[PDB]
């Protein structure tokens, strides 16, 4: 039986709780610089550096080596929105709203937001397209669940906006990412598993009102969609929801 | 002030009270209604736990406590020196948390995406509530609830189990302990494949999903997939709370002998109640 | 099954 | 009607068969009971 | 009224996935089992391939005897009586020898040598089973976090049933082998040793263990509220930020002040998940080898009146 | 009465099969468990008792 | 009558396993409660008519 | 009475034999089992009181 | 079929399955002849 | 008796040798100890008394 | 037919080296079990 | 034994020496292990009481 | 035959030699227990 | 014993060699815990009792 | 020819320099063991 204090009350346990506490303020440094590779340094609302980053330092460059040839990523490093974000401020001070220039859904802004990811598909680990059609899907079928091929699709004003001819599945996780609808104009949009609520006679949309899912975005290709693609797309539906409220 | 991607996501609206008045940022933070209110609410609680500090005597952090009223004081108040401080930082603590709840789902709303954080936190807020709230009003008294202090909330746990034998024997105990030992097992298991599917080897190329299928079907025979682990770790942080909150509610109220003895009506099963042998019998 | 969920046995089978 | 895809042919048939089944089983625990009956009875 | 993504509304069977063969047997590993429906509700469908190399039957055999060991030794409690094997399954129980025996392997097999040949067994299905996770990570290419995560809960564990007992210098220290028996020692470990409760170590492996539950909740919720902008896919957010990503570090940044990445956000996970094994293991090997009141040390340093 | 055969068609006959096998393996146990709980008819301990065993 | 309706909107096949574990449910605790009645338990009853106890 | 052969077109020939297997190897020992808890029937116990081994 | 097995296969796989059959329960009831005469149970 | 062969058709040989494996270990060792948990097949204690080793 | 892909001749070797094999596990369990009986009787 | 060499035609022979491997150590030590535990044949135990040890 | 595609020579090369490590382990084995035997017999 | 060298035919040295390392190791560290812990063969206390060191 | 793609050769000199380290740690072992039964025999 140990016990023997060195001094004062420090024993074994002292010593063990007190190394303790000196390594979890090392790894909570640690950590919290781990999680500084996105989105430093901090910028003004002007977009120019900030005078206050912080009391974490950012911490050394890592760079990552994209699995089909795709490249290589080094974190942190410089960062820049490629892309024409349409917002004006409300106020010339800080730590206030940026209010939309037009339509916020359209521009992409706020809830409607997407990012300039890269133009390409995602591919799984044999370089072939993750995300394909059911049709380009050899031997892929519905398993479970009401089948949504011709269901019609109902928005949020609740009308019928078109009908599912197709799902869009993910082959290697094998589960559904999106179903394509077809308009009343013939054209063909995506939308994303998430977002529709499979119903016993209709998949309804909460997000999108009837006359709003002529504005999701397309796909070049119609059998492959790409990060940017789906990107635009999962961030109109989302947006969507704040607002398509006026209609519903 | 912002992160390098930020400015695009900081558009008006999604409040669910007020619009203007109370819809912008504080450094980092959303300064909704909800709020104002959390940051009063946890104020008022703090200092009026630094105020008890002073009334009681002791300027040691551990030893800072907040009991409840005694048992003789009922369901009412009492003076801020001997339960009163307590029923007031506990309305606080609601206040706060409620609040906090709240903003969650403003902000939410502000960033389009789904109410599944605020609803969890529900989760919580209700244990919480069931400890100093629910069970304490069925018990008719605020002095079963459990005390504000860092070494005497631990006193208040083991003399409320203790009033039950070993509490290990409560199943629905049982059942949120293996809720939380699963959730505890299945947030290592995520965060290591996630990682090392994220941080290969040496100079090797960033594995994808299906690298992380592979592994676990080699090592356990199933894989339950990216949505799949999310759904599961959130599943099992709620049920295990969800169970937590029912073996309390079930205890002092349905509840008031030695928790083993409950276990009696397996072994007195009429078929079997009476072979001799073994351990009961 | 939440739609049959309104013991256990009867959603199950 | 449906559910399975089978006939009424089959199903007739898998009906058949199932209740000659049952009534061999039925045949065999009546024999059984009546020598337990036999050898001590219950009523 | 909306999709909260927590069951798959529609499923979808293809071939059969085989998996990446980076460095892999094909010959140890098996075919692909059945699919499960149920399972497709709440995760993938499908069961297996297994791999099942020199390690993995080793693990294989060697807890396969533990667990017989443990059930034979039950039969024999039950007096070969499946009606008492089914009325006292939870009531028997393997017990470690006698403290007179110490450290020592001289124990009769009704007064613990029975514990000792189950505890061999399962040492080996352990401690192969921790060399298998890092085999299997190893013929992937990937990292080793699940080997070092692991042997946060394998030091727990051998601190609990083997380094402890010889440190303290009986195997009656140890945990016997049975549902409500290892409870029952569990509450009288509490009990030697003066409230538990006050174990610095104890409540640290405590703070980890609610942590695990505050941030697993946390981090399920976060993916399921992105889940619509492709947020599960998180290898793919972390090697090309979308917009999942923002919105979920935005809301966290506006709701605590400070947020993660799609990547650190597992270190976070896989830390908050190793110290609670790593810090309880600490505690109890301090436990009756350096303090064995806990109560009267809490005193001693504070955290308790005097 | 002899259109019974029709049953089969909604229901799974191979999940029937299953579900009836184990619902009279376990009916059949049920009763043998009864018999031997009861002394006047646990014939292990009647024939103990007739051959005096014990 | 027209009870056949009643098909027309319950699955007949959860309706069929429902009923099956419901009335084997029931009749297992009637023959029970006749069991623990000392004088509805026909094996304790013919044991005392036979004298076989 | 000979026509039971269809059954072997419900259930895979495999999955019953397995079934089948396991039911019997457990039943085998249920009822050894049963037997070596009574004392009547204990075949080592028997023996042992036949030739005085205790 | 459910199988797909063919009329014959059936056949075959009775017939066999029944040969078995037959064997285990002449051996299992010249077992419990011998325990009854070793130490009937009636 | 010769005709059984066809198992081997049936079922995989590999799968079923190493469940057999596996049963008869399992088998051979829940035996041997049930033999030792008897005093009157205890040969090691049997040995014992019988030489005086304790 | 053929679910393990074998064919009758293949099949029919097996099945005799496996028999051989059970012959002999057989012949020593009754070996063993004579010395058994004849050190002691379980009867 | 001139056809038990058919074995390795259907298992691969690096798994049949592994899993030959683990047996023969697992079972060696258990056995090892029954043999301490019984005071009879505790050659460490032996071997003290006959040298006049502790 | 030929699950795991090897010729018949190979097996029987593969097989004598894992009968004579298979002879040489239970020849050592016999010679324990006959020292056990003679220094403690157990029957 | 002459025709051994095929096992390295079919077995990677490096696992080969680190299996024998690591189950050396093992073996060695268990059986001197098993003498350290019988008091015949406390080496420290035979020292102890031996020199009168207590 | 084998799975691990050796060659005969390489076998043989593998073979030879592992049984070279097996006898040098098994007259270690020997020397050892005889010096702990000459110290304080187990028999
Ligand atoms: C101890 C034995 C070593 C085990 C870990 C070995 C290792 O380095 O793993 C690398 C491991 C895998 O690396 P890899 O796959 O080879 O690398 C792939 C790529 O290169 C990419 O790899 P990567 O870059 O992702 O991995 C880097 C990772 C790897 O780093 C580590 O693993 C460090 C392990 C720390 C162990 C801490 C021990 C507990 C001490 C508590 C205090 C005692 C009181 O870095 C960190 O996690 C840093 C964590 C913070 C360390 C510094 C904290 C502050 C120090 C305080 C003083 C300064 C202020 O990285 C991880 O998995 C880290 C997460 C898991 C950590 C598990 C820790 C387990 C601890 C052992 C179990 C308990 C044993 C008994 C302990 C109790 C005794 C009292
Ligand atoms: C009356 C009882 C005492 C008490 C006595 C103890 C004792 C004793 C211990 C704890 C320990 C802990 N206590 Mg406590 N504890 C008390 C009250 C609490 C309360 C509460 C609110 O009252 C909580 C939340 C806790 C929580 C905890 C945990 C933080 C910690 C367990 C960590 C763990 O996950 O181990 C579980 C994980 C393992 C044991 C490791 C498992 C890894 C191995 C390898 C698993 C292998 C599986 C095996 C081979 C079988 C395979 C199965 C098949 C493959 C399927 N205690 C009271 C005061 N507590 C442990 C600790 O960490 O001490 C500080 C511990 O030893
Ligand atoms: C339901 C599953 C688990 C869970 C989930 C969960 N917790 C959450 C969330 C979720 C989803 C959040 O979104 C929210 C958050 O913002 O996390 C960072 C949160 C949160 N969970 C927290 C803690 C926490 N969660 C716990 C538990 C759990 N959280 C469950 C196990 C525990 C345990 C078990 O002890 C703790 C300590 C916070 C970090 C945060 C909520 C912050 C909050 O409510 O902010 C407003 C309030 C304050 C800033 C403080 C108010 C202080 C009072 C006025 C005075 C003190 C009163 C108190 C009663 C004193 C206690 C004394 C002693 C008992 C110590
Ligand atoms: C301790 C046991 C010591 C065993 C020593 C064996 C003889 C030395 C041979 C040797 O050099 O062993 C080396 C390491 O083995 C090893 O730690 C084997 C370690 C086995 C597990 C024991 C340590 C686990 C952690 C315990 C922490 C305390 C072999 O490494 P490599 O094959 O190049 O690795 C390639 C990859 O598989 C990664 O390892
Ligand atoms: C695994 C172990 C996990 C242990 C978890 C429990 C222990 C507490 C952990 C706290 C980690 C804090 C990390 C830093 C967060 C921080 O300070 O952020 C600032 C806001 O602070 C705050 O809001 C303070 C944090 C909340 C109070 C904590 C007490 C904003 O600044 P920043 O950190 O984003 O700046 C980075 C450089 N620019
Ligand atoms: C303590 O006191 C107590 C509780 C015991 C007293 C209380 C007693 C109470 C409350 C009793 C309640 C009793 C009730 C509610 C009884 C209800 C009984 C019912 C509903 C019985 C119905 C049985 C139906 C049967 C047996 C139908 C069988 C039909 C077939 C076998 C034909 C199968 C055909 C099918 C299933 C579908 C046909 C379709 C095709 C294509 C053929
Ligand atoms: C509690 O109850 C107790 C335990 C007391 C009593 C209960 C006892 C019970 C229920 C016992 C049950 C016993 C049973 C069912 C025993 C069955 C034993 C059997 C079936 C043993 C069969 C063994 C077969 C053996 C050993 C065959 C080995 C054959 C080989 C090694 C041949 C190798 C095969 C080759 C080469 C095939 C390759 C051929 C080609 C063409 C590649
Ligand atoms: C609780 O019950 C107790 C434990 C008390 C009693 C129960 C006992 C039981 C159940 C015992 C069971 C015993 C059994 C089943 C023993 C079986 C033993 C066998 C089959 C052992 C086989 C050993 C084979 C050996 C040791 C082979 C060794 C070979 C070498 C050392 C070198 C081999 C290298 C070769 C052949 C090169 C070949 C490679 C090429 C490319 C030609
Ligand atoms: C509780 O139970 C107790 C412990 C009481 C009783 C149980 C006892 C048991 C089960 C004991 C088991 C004992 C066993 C199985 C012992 C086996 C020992 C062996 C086989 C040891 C082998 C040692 C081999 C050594 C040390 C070889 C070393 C070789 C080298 C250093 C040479 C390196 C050569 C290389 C790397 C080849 C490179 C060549 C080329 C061409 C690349
Ligand atoms: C019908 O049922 C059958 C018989 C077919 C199968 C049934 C099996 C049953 C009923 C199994 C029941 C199993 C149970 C209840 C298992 C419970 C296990 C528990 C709760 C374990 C809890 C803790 C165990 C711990 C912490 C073990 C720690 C062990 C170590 C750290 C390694 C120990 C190694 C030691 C002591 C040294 C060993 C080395 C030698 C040389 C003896
Ligand atoms: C929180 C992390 C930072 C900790 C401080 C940084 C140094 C790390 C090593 C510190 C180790 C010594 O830490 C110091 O130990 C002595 C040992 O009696 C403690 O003890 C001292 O104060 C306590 C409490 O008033 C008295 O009961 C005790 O008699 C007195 O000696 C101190 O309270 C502690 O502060
Ligand atoms: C993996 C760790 C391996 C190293 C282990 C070191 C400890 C070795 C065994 C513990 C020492 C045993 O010490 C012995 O214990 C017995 C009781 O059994 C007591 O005997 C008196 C004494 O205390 C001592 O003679
Ligand atoms: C099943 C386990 C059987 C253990 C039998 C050990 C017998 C011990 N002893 C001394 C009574 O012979
Ligand atoms: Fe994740």
């Amino acid at each position: 039986m140990v016990g023997v204090t060195a001094f004062g009350n420090f024993d074994l346990a002292s010593l063990a709780i007190y190394s303790f506490w000196i390594f979890l303020a090392g790894l909570i440094y640690y950590l919290q610089t781990e999680n500084m590779r996105e989105g430093y340094p901090l910028e003004n609302e002007d977009g120019t550096p900030a005078a206050n980053q912080g009391p974490f330092p950012l911490p050394k460059p890592k760079t990552f080596i994209l699995p089909h040839g795709r490249g290589t990523l080094t974190v942190p490093g410089p960062e820049s929105e490629d892309r024409p974000i349409a917002l004006a401020r409300t106020a010339v001070s800080e730590g206030f709203p940026h209010a939309p220039t037009g339509d916020p859904m359209k521009d992409g802004v706020g809830p409607a937001s997407w990012v300039a990811r890269r133009d390409l598909p995602e591919l799984d680990g044999h370089g072939h397209n993750k995300i394909k059609p059911m049709k380009a899907a050899a031997g892929f079928y519905v398993s479970a669940g009401k089948n949504p091929i011709g269901l019609p699709v109902r928005g949020c004003d609740l009308e019928i906006a078109g009908k599912v001819v197709d799902i869009w599945v993910d082959i290697p996780e094998q589960m559904a990412r999106f179903l394509e609808v077809e308009l009343k104009d013939g054209s063909t949009r995506l939308l994303p598993m998430q977002m529709v609520k499979v119903q016993s006679n209709r998949v309804h949309v909460n997000a999108l009102s009837s006359d709003l899912f002529a504005g999701i975005p397309t796909i070049k290709s119609p059998t492959e969609v790409t990060l940017l693609e789906e990107d635009k797309i999962c961030g109109y539906v989302a947006g969507g929801l704040m607002y398509a409220a006026p209609k519903r | 002030a912002l992160l390098s991607f930020e400015r695009k996501y900081r558009v008006p609206g999604g409040t669910l009270v007020g619009g203007n008045l109370f819809d912008f940022w504080v450094g980092p933070f959303y300064v909704g209604f909800f709020g104002v209110a959390t940051f009063f609410f946890a104020a008022l609680g703090i200092i009026l736990i630094a105020w008890s500090a002073v009334l009681q005597g002791t300027w040691n952090p551990q030893l800072i406590s907040v009991y409840p009223p005694a048992l003789e004081y009922g369901l009412g108040g009492a003076p801020l020196a001997k339960g009163g401080l307590w029923q007031i930082i506990t309305i606080c603590a609601t206040g706060a948390f409620v609040s906090w709840a709240l903003r969650e789902v403003e902000i939410c709303r502000k960033l389009g995406i789904g109410y599944h954080i605020p609803f969890a936190f529900a989760f919580a807020i209700l244990a919480y509530l069931t400890l100093v709230l629910f069970r304490p009003v069925m018990m008719g008294a605020w002095g079963y609830a459990f005390p504000y202090g860092i070494w005497t909330h631990l006193d208040w746990v083991s003399n409320t189990g203790y009033t039950y034998g070993n509490f290990h024997y409560n199943p629905a105990h049982m059942i949120a302990i293996t809720f939380f030992f699963t959730n505890a097992l299945a947030l290592a298991l995520h965060g290591a494949l996630v990682l090392s599917a994220a941080n290969p080897e040496k100079g090797k190329e960033m594995r994808t999903p299906d690298h992380e299928d592979t592994f676990f079907r080699d090592l356990v025979g199933y894989s339950i997939g990216t949505l799949g682990i999310h759904r599961l770790g959130l599943l099992l942080s709620l049920s295990a709370v969800f169970f937590s909150a029912l073996c309390m509610i079930i205890t002092g109220t349905i509840w008031f002998d030695q928790w083993v003895d409950w276990w009696q009506w397996w072994v007195k099963l009429p078929w079997w109640a009476n072979i001799p042998g073994g351990i009961n019998g | 099954f939440a739609f049959r969920l309104m013991a256990a046995f009867f959603a199950a089978t | 009607l449906g559910y399975t895809g089978l006939t009424d042919e089959q199903a007739q048939e898998l009906h058949s068969v199932y209740m000659s089944g049952l009534w061999l089983f039925s045949a065999v625990a009546i024999v059984a009971h009546l020598a337990v009956y036999i050898w001590r009875p219950w009523f | 009224a909306e999709y909260q993504n927590i069951f798959t509304q529609v499923q979808v069977r293809g071939p059969a996935d085989l998996g990446m063969t980076e460095d892999v047997n094909l010959a140890n590993r098996s075919g692909v089992g059945p699919f499960s429906t149920l399972l497709g509700w709440f995760g993938n469908a499908q069961l297996g391939p297994i791999y099942l190399g020199s390690l993995g039957v080793l693990s294989l055999f060697s807890g396969l005897m533990w667990f017989f060991t443990i059930g034979i030794w039950f039969w024999y409690q039950a007096g070969w009586n499946p009606a008492v094997f089914l009325r006292d399954l939870f009531f028997f129980s393997l017990e470690p020898p006698a403290p007179e025996y110490g450290l020592s392997f001289a124990a009769p097999l009704k007064e613990g040598g029975l514990w000792l040949i189950a505890s061999f067994f399962m040492f080996v299905a352990v401690w192969s089973w921790w060399g298998r996770t890092y085999l299997r990570a190893q013929a992937l290419g990937m990292g080793k976090h699940t080997a070092w995560a692991f042997l946060s809960a394998i030091w727990l564990w051998m601190v609990l049933g083997f380094i402890r007992p010889i440190l303290m210098g009986s195997w009656s220290e140890a945990v016997p082998y049975g549902i409500f028996s290892h409870l029952d020692w569990t509450n009288n470990f509490s009990l030697v040793h003066g409230n538990l409760f006050y174990n610095p170590f104890h409540g640290l492996s405590i703070a980890f263990l609610y942590g695990s539950a505050l941030l697993f909740a946390m981090h399920g919720a976060t993916i399921l509220a992105v889940s619509r902008f492709g947020g599960e896919r998180e290898l793919e957010q972390i090697a090309d930020r979308g917009t999942a990503a923002e919105r979920a570090a935005l809301f966290w940044r506006w709701t605590m002040g400070f947020n993660a990445t799609m990547e650190g956000i597992h270190r976070w996970a896989i830390w908050m998940a190793v110290l609670v094994t790593l810090t309880g293991g600490i505690g109890i090997l301090l436990s009756g080898t350096v303090v064995d009141n806990w109560y009267v040390w809490g005193q001693n340093h504070g955290m308790a009146p005097l | 009465m002899s259109k019974f055969y029709k049953i089969w068609m909604i229901f799974d006959p191979r999940r029937v099969f299953v579900a009836q096998g184990v619902f009279l393996f376990l009916l059949a146990v049920m009763i043998h468990l009864i018999l031997l709980s009861t002394p006047s008819y646990n014939w292990l301990e009647i024939s103990a008792a007739k051959y005096n065993r014990v």
